[PDB]
């Protein structure tokens, strides 16, 4: 069941109630004049980091697939995404770059976008965001590949682990001709390279 | 009231002239024909006038003032003075 | 009170308690292979962030102070630093640039590094940050002036807000010469430009 | 204690109007009606008023004080006062 | 007219000295050898003189004119002057 | 034998005696106000740069390995690393880059970047530091490969040699399928040359 | 009394028999293959790198000044700079800037490199680098004015510290006009800004 | 020797004041409390006091000097006395 | 010539000092030991001395001069006086 | 009286020999198939390294002035030039800027450049080259004020002095408003700047 | 017979006098304040760009070859180098990029360094100095392949040919699998590339 | 009297004719496949070139001209213009800066477009036009200032001169304000700069 | 027959006329004081764009080849070049890549640049010009192969079009192994390309 504008009210409390917790398990006095709205909008922005999870790719899908008769690879690169590491709940920022080789039908950019921002928003781990991406376009389209690939900077090594801002980290998912042909393997990460 | 303080800025051989500030007396400010405002974002209103400040230094000799002191500061030319 | 390694482990369980609540109250299953020790792992790294608290300048202070008969600008710049955001729990990080007018007394790098870190890694507001950091150079050394410049990408305008991680928020703390000399704060904000 | 150092900063026709350092007369500057502090950062204490230099200048003649000298210095506006 | 402007830039050893505005008195011009003119883009006519400002100094001495002050802005140095 | 804390206390003062000898063997007095404390200081920072020999990849192991069904390649790019030449005893640094084929077990980025941390603090050689690498990951993850590659500039020949910082020494280690089938071997470095 | 190439091979064994104790005192065993050598190695860099002690600014000095009636401002900007931290004994890089305004006298491109030598190889402190440069040029011309600004990366901050390599230390020293006329001190500044 | 030059520099309230050069009246200098020293780089001695510049003018006062002009320059507050 | 302008750059307490421009007086010229020249790429002569504006300020009492104002433009301090 | 084609042509086989005889004295044997050639080529070059002697600025002048009723600021910047150090012989490459307060009478850009070259290819001192320059412009001109700025890398510290192609050497004439007035100045410095 | 010590100074006055000869030769007067040391100036530089002569690849060779039981490629690239052209007697500078396959044989920067070093200080042709590297590093070590290239601007079209310093000259020397191996080729083309 | 489409059509021919002589006059046959139809070309163009001359500012003027009641600094920059040597009929390129202080009315972006390009489409020179597109402007809004500044590369200087399409050429007119307030001009300078 | 001096000389006058009648043509006064002396400069300059004709690959071919034995790709990169479009008489600015693999002979610097500026100072077509560089460059060295990549801006494009200087055109030549084997294009593509 997809999570929906109710849970979310039903839940606020709940949420604002925690993080009051964690304020005083911390050390801070939840009254301060700068920390009393503080739960409900800690509450509110970890509602909207996950707010993926109240969304199905079927509330994209149709609403925009065009014939186009094209078969040859589209792409869409450097896409923002933000998301949630499922292991420290901080946050990874990153771009997602998407490509395919279309049998006709052809996807919008708004719902190519709201593909990526659906499986994004919501606790993850790139290998699965990455791969998701990539079937839900797979499925949307019946295409004769599809290739994906991310490349993010992951918080819980830019403060914590020690100072690594600096580091990233690249993932890929390469399905049909993107998997078993390497000239176009070699294509998409040409033609997003630079 | 027996300080005054005019300014202009840029050029001297051109005004506007600043002449007065808000507790200025009102006659002298009429006298002068000096307009009053408030610039967008100022905290304060300002008295000034057309004219090049020495038009406005004869107009005020003839009120009793004299010019005590003149100084530059930043692009603003100010004069200090006194009547009796 | 300073916090201690005591507070932390009492603590500990308190937190993970309200991180396990927060995931439920999300939509998801703390169960999950993945989302088991979260709770843990997520509190760990919300004490880390606040690690500051259980420090004080004293710890840091005389334990490096040299004399060098010195009584030049010195200037540390692009200094990395990450904090959180009182307002919405959610990580600011930037970079600190420093500067001071030694009165014959120095401070060493390291223990410069620590004041910044101490403040930093607690619940912020950079303005307040700015200003702490600045006092607290004021006070380890009594120089004729010291100057502070940060310059920080906060998180809750990336993702929330829209999409706006371009935004860079800077904000400064002249004391002393820095303050009332023009042309000092003009040399420093030349050898911190570029 | 025959001169007194007064100034203002970016404007003239608004305060805060600077009457006086750590060794000034606690009678004159309480006769002004001037606050003291010392600005984070200085190591030194300043008497300000809230009031325009002008009104200022006025209340200094009252006490016995005539300008010998205005001058600009940086963005701030320097008046040097003498008594008798 | 009791109060004249004059000015000179970046060096006072040398020209050209700047002696009056539009609604200076026609006569003292003349007897300085003042020109006239409205630089482009200015709003405003100008008097100089090609003789140092010292020179122009003693030239209105000899018509009446005393120095009451000198003052510096911007790469501008002006001096006040008052008849009788 | 993994080095411990009690034999750093209990080498300490041999260090911090060294040091004071090399400080007069080159003419300086250990006495100057601010040479005091360099003995010490010179040998908590020799054991710093050494501290990768109290540790060992089991301590890391696994801590953190987790299973995600994944089996495309997984990469982290741009490690900064900071090692010693045991030639002559000068450091020399720069970043390193990892990728590997995973067999459906993932390594974690901390576990990861200790792994890294563990083999170069201490004395080496670049060839070997990054064959360490290689294998460790190896072992832990009985991947179906793994390549990595570092870049570091070695100090020994910016200030030494005659003044050659530009100078950049690059190293590899190809296991696996890194090692047999070029068209991975490529899109490796394709992932990390940007 | 300048230290001398007798001096150093009259020393070289005690620094060579320090290094080979320090080797045992961190767990090393300083009769492996790579490591037989480096006690002399190391001990030979150790030297190289004070080897400012064996001169003198008379050395220097006459050798080269040259009356071209100039009297405007000169300036050598980008020098390259290796030196010593008399603290921990590791090194920090960098860059060092020159400007002055001769009264007639001018210095050859040699002379001034060759007094940065001097002073840069050996222990140091940078505020106190800084200064001898610009008395150095001072003294060797009797020019109108004389500035002199360092900027250099401390690696007792980069491995040390925690992973600071981006941090940046700026000194400066301003003698004559370049001390006293605000005009002059942006100008130099501005020359070698970019 | 009639004339006598002091400056400040930043802020007004507060010292050193620069009371003399290498030429000045060593026993004037001795009086007002004044060290002398040559700031490296500096081709000149000079003497300061800690006071601020209204206290030394007050002390000026006293020994038969008058302020006949005070103006700025870069950032530095300068005071021409002369005495008699 | 009842006016004369002198003057000093970035520091009061040393020179050299600027005495005179092309027009001057030859004989008071040679009284201070002023030297004459005319800077490389500068249409104009000038006569300066080594003597810092203070001693050259005493020198010019002697022949009649008096301080009627002193002000600062850029990084030059300058004095306004006058003979009779 | 300047030196001219015949000059040339009756002094070519003194250079060759000269250059022939050099050659041996290093331990070259001037017969191999590829320097048989050089003694001429080498002669060849360096006379065009200082056919600027052969010149005056004069046969430049007149030529190419016109009046354009211009009273504002004019400048050319970024004129590569090549100069022969008159120290060592060996060549110095860089940039030369011009800037001039145009008193009714303007300079065409190739009269400009030719005044440039005239006094670059020739023996020189930057400080002279660049002192040489403003002068010919302000004699060619009658102007109210001009600038050169010349930054310039001096081979002889890139190879020799040790490695320090790095270093640049700026010099700079301002004669007339750009000596006097401070804002002309920094408006030309602000210009050629970026 | 490589030169030595004693055959420079036998031969700096002939040098001296083949310069003093030139000067005479171009329009100069040998007896200027500033042209009087230059003859001799001039030649100890000839002599130091040529003292690779004095060397042979033997005073390096064993001195610094390791066994480090490694079998991939090593790359040392952005090596700056300096050197003479042959056929004008003007230097062209660059940077040379060096890759090899070890055959178990490793060997020291500062070795490779010096053997670059020993043939490019000598009167050369870029195509000659690559495959004298190249050849060098063969013999040193039997490896199973080398590859050299250096990219270098060459003066004698800088400033002769017309004003061509943009101009660049590649070449490359490619033994063992770096000449039968395109992928080897390919890597080692990458590696360097950025 | 402004230029016409008439005047053109009665010229073009004459264009074509003498073009077509200067084809033989160098050499080429205006017969060839090729060039046949140039003399027309080449007609066209230069005409294109300079259709600035059948324009006035007039036919621009009040046509969009809009009371916002603005009294602050307005600027246009990065605008790029074609021009024409009136000295040697080759065109210089470069981009156009402009900036002017309202005096409540303010000018549309196409009009200020076609301003520029009245004045750059017809044989200029850069001072000139410099001034033109200031007047223009002064003129058509009576602002309080106005400020002016084109940078470009002139291609007789590229070509010819030698080799210098580097240069750059910088001209500027400041009226109002902008040539009284040196501040104005200052901040103007620097809202260009970058 | 090779275009001479004479030839110029005697047509001189010609183009001159031609040039003073498009002045006219254009709604000019030839008699301004600007105009006047512009037709012959005009005209000397159209001849210095097609100087490439009173010349041969003949005059350049032997006098610069020698045998250094050397069967490696050599690549010269970046040669700037300028030329005309024989289709509208404008000029096209560039830069000129060249490679070859020789048979023994290589081709000195100066030769191959005096190849590229024949054959483009001359009315051209950019994929003519390609090609007669890459054939003199074969017929000049009988090589296994070479290689010719142009890029240019076309001015007619820039101006003319609309307003198209972004644009680029990029031709090329192969021949030889150049052209058969893919690998040799690949790296000599790969060579240039940074
Ligand atoms: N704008 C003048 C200064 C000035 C301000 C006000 C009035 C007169 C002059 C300058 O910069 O030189
Ligand atoms: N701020 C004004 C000057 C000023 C400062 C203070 C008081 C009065 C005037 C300027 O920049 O022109
Ligand atoms: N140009 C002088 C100031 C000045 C302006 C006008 C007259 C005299 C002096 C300076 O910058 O120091
Ligand atoms: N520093 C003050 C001016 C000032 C300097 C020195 C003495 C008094 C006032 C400013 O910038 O406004
Ligand atoms: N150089 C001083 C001002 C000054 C100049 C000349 C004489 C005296 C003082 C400053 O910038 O503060
Ligand atoms: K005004
Ligand atoms: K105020
Ligand atoms: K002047
Ligand atoms: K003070
Ligand atoms: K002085």
């Amino acid at each position: 069941r997809p999570r929906s504008e109710e849970d979310n009210e039903l839940n606020l409390p709940n949420l604002a109630a925690a993080y009051s917790s964690i304020l005083r398990s911390l050390g801070e006095d939840p009254q301060r004049q700068g920390l009393l709205k503080t739960p409900w909008r800690a509450a509110t922005a970890m509602q909207f980091f996950t707010k993926g999870y109240q969304e199905t790719i079927s509330d994209v899908l149709n609403d925009a697939i065009f014939d186009e008769d094209h078969d040859e690879m589209v792409i869409v690169k450097d896409i923002d995404m933000f998301s949630m590491c499922e292991h420290h709940l901080v946050p990874f920022v990153g771009r997602v770059h998407i490509g395919y080789l279309p049998n006709k039908q052809v996807l919008g950019l708004s719902k190519l976008a709201r593909i990526v921002e659906i499986y994004s928003r919501r606790l993850q781990v790139q290998e699965r965001l990455t791969k998701q991406i990539a079937v839900a376009i797979t499925e949307a389209l019946q295409p004769a590949g599809v290739g994906v690939v991310i490349e993010a900077t992951h918080m819980c090594m830019v403060m914590r682990g020690v100072q690594k801002m600096n580091s990233k980290t690249v993932t890929s998912t390469m399905l049909g001709v993107f998997r078993e042909d390497p000239k176009t393997r070699e294509e998409f990460l040409t033609l997003i390279r630079s | 009231m027996p300080y005054l303080l005019i300014s202009t800025q840029i050029r001297m051989e051109v005004g506007p002239t600043m002449v007065g500030d808000e507790h200025s007396d009102p006659e002298l400010m009429q006298q002068l024909g000096a307009s009053k405002r408030r610039v967008l974002g100022n905290n304060f209103y300002e008295y000034y006038v057309n004219d090049p400040p020495r038009i406005v230094l004869d107009k005020l000799e003839c009120r009793g003032f004299r010019v005590l002191s003149m100084t530059g500061v930043g692009q603003t030319l100010v004069w200090c003075l006194h009547k009796e």
